[PDB]
């Protein structure tokens, strides 16, 4: 079975950014419902079970290019009062939606904290290592829920 | 007066 | 979107 339009595919992966190794395992996914970023589902596209190879993803086609809207200066008051707030620690505010905005500390300077919403990939180009393990039909629902089970 | 936090840990 | 990244 091919990779294909509502096929949930498992693949295998190493995921590489400037020659550092930053991520490795198995996922599964359902193709052709923006559930994997649009670079490696490309790659992806009519590949057979067993098939592996290499893809090079530009930020454009991977997490985004780097938004600057996602740099924000906060006050230091807007933290919890026991949080270590350093370049590098993570959080998360609130969208209108009253969903989880995560955000990852910057910049500590006296009471001026700056934070950045963006993916922590945002802006970088990836390179994948591939194998496609196995392709199956999506179950109704799959389709219905419009993820992998 | 302290401001209600809109940051949150996780 | 996957792969997820913490
Ligand atoms: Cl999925």
């Amino acid at each position: 079975m091919k990779v294909g339009q509502d096929k949930v595919v498992t693949i295998r992966y190493t995921l590489q950014v400037e020659g550092e190794v930053l991520d490795q395992g198995e996922l599964s996914y359902l193709h052709g419902h923006r559930n994997l970023i649009p670079g490696l589902e490309e790659a992806l596209e009519g590949r057979e079970e067993g098939e592996a190879f290499q893809a090079h993803v530009p930020a454009e086609k991977a997490y985004g290019p780097h938004d600057p809207e996602g740099v924000q200066v906060v006050p230091l008051s807007a933290f919890p009062e026991d949080a270590e707030v350093v370049p590098g620690a993570q959080f998360y505010a609130q969208d209108m939606e009253g969903n989880p905005m995560p955000l990852t500390v910057v910049a500590v300077e006296g009471e001026e904290v700056t934070v950045d919403f963006n993916h922590p990939l945002a802006g970088k180009d990836l390179d994948f290592q591939v194998e496609v393990v196995k392709v199956r039909e999506a179950t109704p629902e799959e389709l219905l829920h419009g993820h992998a089970h | 007066p302290k401001m209600k936090p809109f940051i949150f840990g996780a």
